[PDB]
RNA sequence: GAAACUGCGAAUGGCUCAUUAAAUCAGUUAUGGUUCCUUUGGUCGCUCGACUUGGAUAACUGUGGUAAUUCUAGAGCUAAU
RNA sequence: CGCACGCCCGGCGGCGACGACCCAUUCGAACGUCUGCCCUAUCAACUUUCGAUGGUAGUCGCCGUGCCUACCAUGGUGACCACGGGUGACGGGGAAUCAGGGUUCGAUUCCGGAGAGGGAGCCUGAGAAACGGCUACCACAUCCAAGGAAGGCAGCAGGCGC
């Protein structure tokens, strides 16, 4: 199911030949108070990028956006929404920022809409410096 | 980089309306009355009370 | 610029220097060494501006090149090296013992002590660190490192080392009820009683500390060094004992000192 | 010469960006080794901060650890045989990180018939003439039997292992980049990569 | 076209100037560092070799 | 103590504002993603295998070339952190 | 390498200078995070197989990354003004004016950036794409025994031109 490329996907931190008479996976908690979820834990995926289980920490800002479009692979467009006061009319506007952010396969069923906190660590690519780290559902989505 | 000040201030205000009759007869008192030789003289007192009225008013506006 | 600079404008220089204006364009860039450059004080500057046993920069190298001057009980003929807080100025002809420590203002204090004290420091460690064959390392603020410390000894405790060897006698820990000086911020060279300390994961913890007279302040914890024992100061402190009264005080003190002198 | 920044090319947008400075040293860029086999060749480069980089140009021999059982060797590379980045550095045998080569198996087969006491490689049949390898399989003092005999209970090598050394040649994969520190320095493919990567010479043989 | 010729063995120098075409025809289209019979250029370096 | 070999400095300072519109820059943070002369404090018989070796070059002596320059080729001798 | 000169039957130790892989420290630099800029719609669509946005594997780099290759995927930005254009635009601390709001200015001594006639390439070094360093090519230009040779004031003075 994984290994697609053409390369052998695997954690390089664990070895998988030991001499012998399923896998162990390589996971950590990423502090903060944020917990390592599931499928990072129980999961068969090889993501270099994930935050969970993977080669990248988590250092200096936390942020929260909504999920906007899923449509390059795991990666997300999140969208920011703040005021910003100008001085001169006693009033504000509103205005947005969307950053494009690293969405782990861990996190399995996302929808557009849902409250994503990410935090930031080194850049991951050209425009990608943030990493979800929780997912909150949109107001019911029960039914 | 030179080692200078460069902070000058100016000590007078002129005043608006050039040709009051009530203001230069007025100016002209205070100048023959303590022997002032210029308008300036009169000017720069002005001044002084001024800056001191206006402070006088930002601090009797502070919450007591 | 292309590599490091070498000149500091006289405009540009740390305030609690207290430079003129009008005296000249640059100031003593203070060399490298171990105090940083924004919170040392030059030996050029404690020497000829407090004291004023120097009249002019030539005059400082005269004094110094001699040998005479001796900063934590080592020879120093460098006018520009960084003495900073808790050293231990040595003139040893005059006699004198000096120990740079903040003033109740932002500023060093031109504080005398007494041979016998003259002979020990008081460091804070800034990391522990384990060496190449399990061999600890302390490093203290003045950048001094010590292997095999105290294996109690850890991160923000404050330690006493006598100066010629170079080793610790005893060490102050980081708690609640403990003496600490503020090296940092508007509260720059207040002594107070630690009251609490608030965990910040990720950015600064900050630390609540009470003065002497019931006066609460807050500051980050890298601008906390402990000096003392419940309410003991292990050195000596300035006049004040870093209290920081009111200007309305400071002024009711100053015109009521005028009118009994006259 | 070859710029290694950011500002050259277009933003997140698809504006065009402006060029505020020239070029700077510190975005530096040097020609690819592209290092081939052939007998040891070395250049040394002076670095930022005055630090030395290797480049290997030709190399042929390499520090590979067959570690199923902890034991490395020194052995000296033949040819190369798959590579996941591009196919013509195969064609033009160049070593890159990450590359399956072939290694000489006679080091890794001397010390598990000098260790286990069992024959590798050595099909079936052929005369063990020179008889120096009858001394190291045989003639034991009484405890040492103890020893060697608990020892080869664990003895059993994969299948998969077993026919690269009969014919006499391992494949392994490259852990050290070779245009950075001069060297060739791997592992000994093993199990489900080696299944993997078989599977993908064969896709690639037709 | 002169000739600065230095002999080590003393360690002494002299400036002699040549003006024929056939006395120095011998040296021509020879390289540097190429030790040459000097005899051709008088009667005086019989058997020299330069 | 001239010269000369060696080490270091010449990347700071000074001048101007032509470029440059999320660029520069300012406040806030990160390097757990790096490099660092110098300063300062550590390390510097932790390795199981000569009471001081080697051969050149400069200055200096000497002979030159060019209308020309902080240009330099050839010769004989002698140092090192 | 330098001042000291010692300690018992030929023996026989302090105090300094210089050097040196690594670690910390200092002075920094470099690359990222979040927010913030003047006028313009007679600029409404823009980006992309010669990288535009992601994925895997490398190459290069002092390191993180489309920084650059190979093979995949079809993305990324926009009426909350993108993309293009203008600027008599280096940015900020600040400056003049002001009842309270505000408008205009900021080349200018402090901090940051950029450049050395226009572009490009590199040597040495911890640090430079350095110009009171080198190598060409465009523009300009000095001395020539006619072969060759040496250039760079937006450093301080000063001269033409404007």
């Amino acid at each position: 199911d994984i290994q697609t490329e053409r390369a052998y996907q695997k954690q390089p931190t664990i070895f998988q030949n030991k001499k012998r008479v399923k896998l162990p996976r390589y996971y950590k908690n990423i502090g903060l108070g944020f917990k390592t979820p599931k499928e990072a834990i129980e999961g068969t995926y090889i993501d270099k990028k994930c935050p969970f289980t993977g080669n990248v920490s988590i250092r200096g800002r936390i942020l929260s956006g909504v999920v906007t479009k899923m449509k390059m692979q795991r990666t997300i467009v999140i969208r920011r929404d703040y005021l910003h006061y100008i001085r001169k009319y006693n009033r504000f506007e509103k205005r947005h920022k969307n950053m494009s952010v690293h969405l782990s396969p861990c996190f399995r069923d996302v929808q557009i809409g849902d409250i994503v906190t990410v935090g930031e660590c080194r850049p991951l690519s050209k425009t990608v410096r943030f990493n979800v780290l929780k997912v909150t559902k949109a107001a019911g989505t029960k039914k | 980089p030179v080692a200078r000040s460069w902070v000058c201030r100016k000590t007078y205000v002129t005043p608006r309306r050039p040709f009051e009759k009530s203001r230069l007869d007025q100016e002209l008192k205070l100048i023959g009355e303590y022997g002032l030789r210029n308008k300036r003289e009169v000017w720069r007192v002005k001044f002084t009370l001024a800056k001191i009225r206006k402070a006088a008013r930002e601090l009797l506006t502070l919450d007591e | 610029a292309r590599g490091p600079k070498k000149h500091l404008k006289r405009v540009a220089a740390p305030k609690h220097w207290m430079l003129d204006k009008l005296t000249g364009v640059f100031a003593p860039r203070p060399s490298t060494g171990p105090h940083k450059l924004r919170e040392c004080l030059p030996l050029i500057i404690f020497l000829r501006n407090k004291l004023k046993y120097a009249l002019t920069g030539d005059e400082v190298k005269k004094i110094c090149m001699q040998r005479f001057i001796k900063i934590d009980g080592k020879v120093r003929a460098d006018i520009t090296y960084p003495a900073g807080f808790m050293d231990v100025i040595s003139i040893d002809k005059t006699g004198e013992n000096f120990r740079l420590i903040y003033d109740t203002k932002g500023r060093f204090a031109v504080h005398r002590i007494t041979p016998e004290e003259a002979k020990y420091k008081l460091c804070k460690v800034r990391k522990i660190f384990v060496g190449t064959k399990g061999i600890p390392h302390l490093v203290t603020h003045d950048a001094r490192t010590i292997r095999y410390p105290d294996p109690l000894i850890k991160v923000n405790d404050t330690i006493q080392i006598d100066l010629e060897t170079g080793k610790i006698t005893d060490f102050i820990k980081f708690d609640t009820g403990n003496l600490c000086m503020v090296t940092g911020g508007a509260n720059l060279g207040r002594i107070g009683v630690i009251t609490n300390r608030e965990r910040h994961p990720g950015s600064f913890d900050v630390v609540h500390v009470k003065d002497a007279n019931g006066n609460s302040f807050a500051t980050r914890l890298s601008n906390i060094f402990v000096i003392g024992k419940g309410n003991k100061p292990w050195i000596s402190l300035p006049r004040g004992k870093g209290i920081r009264l009111t200007i309305a005080e400071e002024r009711d003190k100053r015109l009521a000192a005028k009118q009994s002198s006259g | 010469g070859i710029s290694r920044d950011n500002w050259h090319k277009r933003r997140k947008t698809g504006g065009k960006r402006k060029p505020y400075h020239k070029k700077r040293k510190y975005e530096l860029g040097r020609p690819a080794a592209n290092t081939k086999i052939g007998p040891r060749r070395i250049h040394t480069v002076r670095v930022r901060g005055g630090n030395k980089k290797y480049r290997a140009l030709r190399l042929d021999v390499g520090n590979f650890s067959w570690g199923s059982e902890c034991c490395t060797r020194k052995t000296r590379i033949i040819d190369v045989v798959y590579n996941a980045s591009n196919n013509e550095l195969v064609r033009t045998k160049t070593l890159v990180k990450n590359c399956i080569v072939l290694i000489d198996s006679t080091p890794y087969r001397q010390w598990y018939e000098s260790h286990y006491a069992l024959p590798l490689g050595r099909k079936k049949g052929a005369k063990l003439t020179p008889e120096e390898e009858e001394i190291l399989n045989k003639k034991r003092s009484k405890k040492i039997q103890k020893k060697y005999d608990e020892r080869k209970k664990n003895a059993k090598i994969s299948s998969l292992l077993e026919e690269q050394f009969q014919q006499g040649k391992l494949l392994a994969c490259i852990a050290s980049r070779p245009g950075q520190c001069g060297r060739a320095d791997g592992y000994v493919l093993e199990g489900k990569e080696l299944e993997f990567y078989l599977r993908k010479i064969k896709a690639r043989k037709g | 076209m002169k000739l600065n010729i230095s002999f080590p063995a003393t360690g002494c120098q002299k400036l002699i100037e040549v003006d024929d075409e056939r006395k120095l025809r011998t040296f021509y289209e020879k390289r540097m560092a190429t030790e040459v019979a000097a005899d051709a250029l008088g009667e005086e370096w019989k058997g020299y070799v330069v």
